[PDB]
């Protein structure tokens, strides 16, 4: 098949350029350049994909140096003459002095970058910085103090005519050099710490006592000056370090307002469609009928997505009576039949295979229910962990003595102890959507709680509320509404499966127009299991 | 709830800063009583010396005589022209026939008295390529300070995508969904990786089940991150070579060859092209795809046969 | 099993600040010090302050100009001595700040005591938290880092161990280490870091090394939000394989919190458990190993991850609840010796690390006055009053 | 006034500049072949090739020109500003060694192109006769094409990071930090 590998590699580069620069590669190669070591190293990226004609190439060809690296290039042998004195024989033959590295080079004389940090962990390395700066002072003052305290203990059981000649080298008999040099000169102006510290080393025991008298003081006022600092810095960093640990969550009061749109989740679904078909095309032609599937091993969830939406139903203003009615009921039905939910068995108190083809709008509809779905289940995995925890919160004993634990939320009863943490954030949730939560409050709450895990429940309010829209346009859209009637027509609970699903697809297809998405949402009895399988544009074409 | 104003203290205010404690409270009684900022020789920046009456600056090691900052000389320092200038030549022994004298006296070099002449008239620089040596390399231009660029190394990016790029964005994607870099523009398709293909967008309610991919800066093919070993994207730098060009220079060992490329030439009279032989040419490569620095007119057909040729010739060895 | 373990610390080595506004904070390792004291470890625990290095003893892989430099400096006159700071990159990157040459002179001194501790048998892990500077090349100050003291650690392992291993497991590798250790086969380098327009540049999947330091060097790039268990997955089986084809005889490990979750310039997603577990893990070898620490630009976890590697050290499982220190604001509104991890992406893919495993097994398949030196002597520094 | 230089030459040159500039990579003057040489071997090969009109005294006065010429341009209009410290560290120890460093000793060709490459320039800025004018340039070509003849042994591509003798060699952190910075 030799005369037939080009035209097949050609058909599988698809880009004329890309031919054209493997045509390049491999005349490179032609032409005594390119070794068999680069050429297959190019043809991993070229033809890795296709083992049967990299095999085939490998087989043909013929197959069966250092790797020099982008950094560390070779120095020159004039820079590696340099005296080094502490160098013997064997530290020679171990390390090189024709090899180095300069961040510069790496950066091909652009620089770097630092990560981005929001403005609550800014502001939590400023407050750190301030923290710093504060008792370092104190404790190299603590040092001095001990270091003259010593001093002065050597006084105190000696005479004066020693005291008067006391001479002594840098360093006031430690093992230290330039510490009190440190100290003595931030205390004092930077002329005059000088000559006091010279004062201190030549005639101790006349500077001494009256420096250390002031260094103490010092040491008092910063001391008193750290203890009601700490009191705000406390009180500011119990905000402020929660939501610096909150990265996706912070910006996700409007990630999920940008992404949980129509015309993502159509990207989302057709990314998924293309890579199947042309992977599918690359491997086997009969396509899979099965993407993007849920799971759905709990069923309480679904009961309290309906008390999420019943609250949200009580408390806009923005709707009818008969329209908010018309909405709950539609919304209750939608599980009582596709789900094949007899009746809901909450609806008493303490309440606050087939095939589905829908048009844009229902497929929104349920990808979004879908996604409180998912919300809830990851909430709902670690809540048998995340209430244990919270229910053995063992609180330092210090700290209770002398008042440090964070109480901001205590005292309005968003504390969790005491209480299961998914009915919690359920009745908070229900507050949240009723609007007297203070929103701040509630992700602070959720912070403290999931230990920052639960930042998909932030915009539950607003996936409430989208969901709600959408499944307005369930029945003022005539042809929704009108699927949904054939639907009431279509579900029987009967044993009519593959012979009057494609009168139902004629039969739709027939009824939407051109522009109109279709979806294949397969929802199956046993095991909760759904599927939707993309069939765009897949019906009208023949 | 913050309080600055009582709790912040007297002695010791916001840090970062001092206060007048260590000057006021300070008592100790022991002791019981014209010139520029650009350095016009190589347009680029550094520690500076400047001359008095002359409003040009240079650098310590840009001077015909390379000084350095641990011994520089006392008292005034003057330029080179600034020496021809203000001093000796042009105030006293005026410039008359000292030109022609040069060529008296230095033994008839008068092809070259003249630039010897002013060679000493004359502020010493860094080298700087001509402009004509520049136009005939369309690739190439001069950046900010003066240094190489080539096609190779990307246009630095603005502070509005470096700085202020708001915070779910960041310097890189590695953070959030970021559907947009998995479609263009240009057409509103979606960018399918060469290794692998899958576009990999995900899903919302999954993100971890998204592959970050990345456009070429020559051809604009997508790659996914995970497929060619590398860790983040490239912003800054050179442009992101994707591994299908060929490479500027390779080697291979028989001391060795490294073939440069050959650089690129512009559309003029230089850029000479014959086609006349497809079979055992011996062009060592650089070439160009049809339906001195010669460039011969290859096709697929002739490639493809030396390619099975050499194959054919190795394959006994 | 049961192993005595070396702790090497000063009370002055938390005195320098370099500046306002600094990543960089030896501070840390006072308060770290103070936590392993309330801890009660000191019962099953020896303890030393390893003496500050000489000019000559710090020349074992630094030149002698830069040696020199290093001893000389003072913010006081730095407007005249321009040259070599440029030289050795110390002012631009690096500001100078007072008793500098003395940190580093008890940086390098805790270093080469760990590793004469290691080498003379008195003790079977040695930790160093008051230096673990890995940024410093021969004469070249980066990373606020001045001296690369783990280089003349390994240096002292190798004057009685035959072979030296080095890990690394937070972000900004030490390149200063590799560099030195690039081209010997006695040597093999491991670091774990972030690769992508990050502050160091270095380290490559291609740079295993040259010469007869060929396939010795690895590199692991990994990407922002790692979280515990993919680190788990890239740490436990590429250790375990270099402990079977390498086999050292001795382990310097840089410890930090500069991989944690909360960080200035750092990357990761790791939690204190993370972090300490991957430690766990190459000390259940039972080789003898090396504890330095130079990372982490946060304070209050690094001070709370280096008490729980030193109780991990001791062989001890340490509670949650965290007793009264001098520097027991500096904590979380919890104020419990948990770090915790953030929920930022983990875009860490499997298949790119499994990609990165794979080549790297491709890559590792065929490895299979100096009177003062060899240091081993020591202040005892027994009486130690920071316990509160 | 207008010169034109071969295409091999000026791409050697923008190979300079990129090692320069981009790649960091200074020349190397402990070489085998050194300018003075390269005049040497030219004024050597003209002689032999051609006859004896009287050619050669003015070949020699271009030799001697081009030699003295290069002498003083050196720290002129050549060496950049990485190289600069390079030209320091020589000098300094031709200081102490109480010898005097002519750059037609250890340095190469590649600067005598830049030398040629900015002749025109220097052309421009002189009050110089245009006879005089047209014999440099046409001295000017015919180096040119001598050193197009004899091109491969003189500018061969070579890789420092892995040869001893590449025509350059790759500058430290510190000699960049020295000279790229203050
Ligand atoms: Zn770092």
């Amino acid at each position: 098949e030799e005369v037939t590998f080009f035209e097949k590699a050609k058909r599988y580069i698809g880009n004329k350029h890309l031919y054209t620069e493997f045509l390049k590669i491999l005349n490179l190669y032609s032409q005594d350049i390119l070794d068999l070591d680069d050429l297959v190293e190019k043809v991993d990226f070229y033809l890795g994909s296709n083992k049967e004609l990299f095999t085939w190439f490998k087989n043909f060809v013929g197959y069966q140096c250092e790797a020099f690296g982008p950094s560390y290039k070779r120095l020159p042998k004039s820079d590696t003459f340099m005296p080094c004195s502490g160098r013997d024989d064997m530290c020679w033959e171990v390390l090189n002095d024709e090899w180095v590295g300069h961040p510069v080079w790496a950066s091909e004389d652009s620089g770097f970058i630092a990560h981005r940090k929001n403005q609550y962990e800014e502001t939590l390395f400023k407050i750190e910085e301030e923290r710093h700066e504060y008792d370092f002072y104190i404790e190299s003052n603590l040092r001095t103090i001990q270091c003259l305290e010593t001093i002065v203990n050597k006084i105190e059981n000696m005479t004066e005519n020693e005291k008067a000649n006391f001479k002594l080298p840098p360093g006031l008999g430690h093992t230290s050099m330039t510490i009190y040099k440190k100290v003595i000169r931030k205390v004092y102006d930077k002329e005059r710490g000088f000559e006091i510290i010279d004062a201190l080393h030549e005639h101790p025991a006349v500077t001494a006592p009256v420096v250390l008298k002031r260094l103490k003081q010092k040491d008092e006022e910063w001391r008193r000056a750290q203890r009601e600092w700490n009191k705000v810095w406390r009180e500011l960093e119990q905000k402020v370090f929660f939501k610096s640990l909150d990265h996706l969550g912070l910006t996700f009061k409007q990630a999920d307002k940008k992404l949980l749109t129509t015309k993502q989740l159509i990207s989302e679904i057709s990314s998924i469609k293309v890579d199947q078909t042309n992977k599918k095309i690359h491997w086997l032609t009969p396509k899979p009928k099965s993407q993007l599937d849920f799971d759905f091993p709990d069923k309480n969830i679904f009961y309290d997505i309906l008390c999420l939406a019943d609250t949200f139903i009580t408390h806009t203003t923005a709707y009818s009576n008969p329209d908010k009615e018309r909405l709950k009921d539609l919304l209750k039905y939608f599980i009582s039949l596709f789900f094949s939910i007899s009746f809901e068995k909450i609806e008493e108190s303490l309440y606050s295979i087939f095939n589905l083809f829908a048009n844009t709008n229902i497929y929104i509809f349920f990808r979004h229910w879908t996604t409180i779905y998912e919300r809830l289940l990851e909430i709902k995995q670690m809540n048998e962990r995340v209430t244990k925890e919270i229910n053995t919160r063992s609180t330092v004993t210090f700290a209770k003595d002398l008042d440090l634990l964070s109480s901001q939320l205590s005292e309005m009863g968003l504390d969790f102890v005491g209480e299961d943490a998914y009915k919690q954030v359920l009745r908070l949730s229900r507050r949240l959507i009723n609007g007297d939560l203070e929103h701040q409050w509630f992700e602070e709450s959720l912070r403290q709680a999931y230990n920052n895990k639960a930042f998909k429940l932030y915009t539950i309010d607003k996936v409430t509320q989208s969901l709600v829209k959408h499944a307005h346009t369930l029945m003022t859209d005539a042809k929704t509404a009108e699927i949904m009637a054939l639907f009431v027509k279509d579900r029987n609970a009967s044993t009519t499966s593959a012979k009057d699903q494609i009168i139902y697809r004629l039969q739709v297809r027939s009824h939407m127009s051109n522009t109109e998405n279709m979806f294949r949402i397969e929802f199956d009895k046993r095991t909760l299991h759904v599927s939707i399988q993309y069939i765009a544009l897949d019906d009208l074409t023949l | 709830k913050k309080r600055p104003k009582r709790l912040s203290s007297q002695n010791v205010n916001y840090d970062l800063k001092r206060r007048k404690i260590i000057t006021s409270e300070g008592i100790e009684r022991s002791f019981k009583n014209e010139n520029e900022d650009f350095c016009s020789a190589c347009n680029q920046s550094g520690s500076f010396l400047c001359c008095d009456t002359c409003p040009k600056s240079f650098h310590f090691l840009c001077l015909d005589p390379p000084i350095d900052p641990n011994n520089l000389p006392k008292g005034d320092w003057h330029c080179n022209e600034c020496k021809f200038k203000i001093f000796i030549n042009n105030s006293m022994a005026t410039l008359k026939k000292i030109e022609s004298n040069f060529i008296k006296q230095n033994n008839n070099v008068k092809i070259f008295a003249k630039l010897l002449f002013n060679i000493d008239s004359h502020n010493p620089k860094q080298f700087q390529l001509p402009n004509y040596i520049k136009e005939t390399f369309p690739a190439v231009k001069t950046g900010s300070r003066g240094q190489y660029s080539d096609e190779n190394d990307k246009i630095p990016l603005t502070d509005r995508q470096l700085f202020n790029t708001s915070y779910g964005q960041s310097i890189t994607k590695l953070d959030s969904y970021n559907p947009d870099t998995h479609i263009d523009s240009n057409s509103g398709k979606f960018l399918i990786c060469y290794k692998c293909n899958q576009t990999r967008l995900g899903s919302w309610s999954h993100p971890e089940n998204s592959r970050l991919i990345m456009t070429c800066d020559y051809c604009q093919t997508p790659w996914h991150l995970d497929c060619v070993p590398r860790a983040s994207f490239k912003n800054l730098g050179s442009k992101w070579k994707c591994p299908l060009h060929s490479p500027t220079k390779v080697y291979k060992k028989i001391n060795y060859k490294v073939w440069k490329k050959q650089r690129l030439i512009n559309k003029k009279n230089q850029l000479y092209y014959e086609p006349l032989q497809k079979i055992g040419y011996q062009n060592n490569g650089n070439i160009q795809i049809i339906p001195d620095f010669k460039i011969t007119q290859i096709d697929e057909n002739s490639i493809k046969y030396d390619f099975f040729d050499k194959i054919y010739k190795s394959k006994m060895v | 099993d049961k192993r005595r373990v070396a702790y090497f610390y000063d009370a002055d080595v938390g005195n320098y600040a370099y500046g306002a506004g600094h990543p960089m904070k030896p501070h840390r390792i006072r308060m770290a010090h103070s936590l392993i004291m309330n801890y009660g470890l000191y019962k099953k625990m020896e303890i030393y302050r390893a003496k500050p290095a000489t000019k000559q003893e710090m020349c074992q892989f630094h030149t002698d100009e830069y040696i020199d430099f290093l001893s000389r400096v003072t913010p006081d006159n730095l407007e005249m001595f321009k040259r070599e700071s440029v030289k050795f990159n110390v002012g631009d990157d690096c500001p100078v700040f007072d008793g500098l040459y003395e940190y580093c002179s008890i940086s390098g001194g805790g270093s080469m005591e760990g590793a004469a501790r290691l080498n003379r048998g008195k003790c079977d892990v040695a930790v160093n938290y008051a230096g673990g500077l890995h940024h410093a090349k021969k004469s070249e100050a980066s990373g606020f880092c001045y001296l690369n003291d783990i280089v003349l650690g390994i240096i002292e392992l190798l004057r009685y161990h035959p072979r030296v291993l080095y890990i690394d497991i937070d972000v900004h590798h030490g390149d200063g280490v590799e560099e030195a250790f690039y081209t010997t086969d006695r040597v093999m380098t491991c670091s774990f870091h972030k690769y992508g327009e990050f502050f160091p540049g270095t380290g490559e999947l291609r740079d295993i090394g040259v010469g007869a330091g060929k396939n010795y060097a690895v590199n692991v790039p990994l990407r922002d939000g790692i979280d515990d268990a993919t680190y788990r997955s890239v740490f436990e089986p590429v250790i375990k394989k270099i402990m079977e084809w390498y086999q050292p005889s001795a382990v310097v490990l840089q410890c930090g919190g500069d991989s944690l979750s909360g960080d200035r310039l750092g990357c990761f997603n790791l939690s204190m458990e993370g972090h300490a577990n991957c430690v766990n893990y190459v000390k259940s070898f039972g080789i003898p190993m090396m504890v330095v620490g130079g990372g982490g630009y946060t304070m209050r976890n690094v001070a709370r991850t280096w008490c729980f590697e030193t109780g991990l050290l001791n062989n001890v499982v340490l509670d949650k609840d965290l007793p009264y220190n001098e520097y027991y604001e500096y904590y979380g509104p919890d104020y419990k010796l948990s770090v915790r991890p953030s929920n930022m992406f983990n875009v860490n893919t499997p298949e790119y690390l499994d990609k990165v495993m794979t080549n790297i097994f491709a890559n590792l398949e065929n490895t299979k006055v100096e009177e003062d030196s060899a240091e081993a002597k020591d202040t005892k520094g027994g009486s130690q009053y920071a316990r509160d | 006034i207008s010169l034109q230089i071969p295409i091999k030459l000026k791409s050697v040159l923008v190979d300079d500049w990129e090692y320069v500039t981009k790649d960091k990579k200074i020349c190397r003057l402990p070489a085998d072949v050194t300018v003075e040489m390269v005049l040497n071997k030219y004024e050597h090969e003209v002689s032999q090739e051609l006859e004896s009109p009287g050619s050669q005294s003015q070949l020699s006065e271009y030799c001697a020109g081009l030699k003295l010429y290069f002498d003083k341009c050196l720290g002129n209009m050549l060496l950049y500003r990485l190289e600069r410290l390079q030209y320091d560290e020589l000098l300094k120890k031709s200081s102490k060694d109480q010898k005097p460093l002519v750059p037609i000793r250890i340095y190469g060709a590649i600067h005598l192109l830049r030398l040629i490459s900015v002749l025109p320039e220097l052309i421009s800025s002189t009050t110089m006769d245009l006879q005089s004018c047209q014999l440099l340039i046409k001295q000017t070509e015919d180096f040119l094409v001598w050193l197009l003849m004899h091109v491969d042994e003189y500018f061969n591509d070579k890789d420092p990071n892995r040869s001893d003798d590449a025509l350059y060699v790759n500058t430290s952190s510190q000699y960049e930090g020295v000279a790229l910075g203050m």
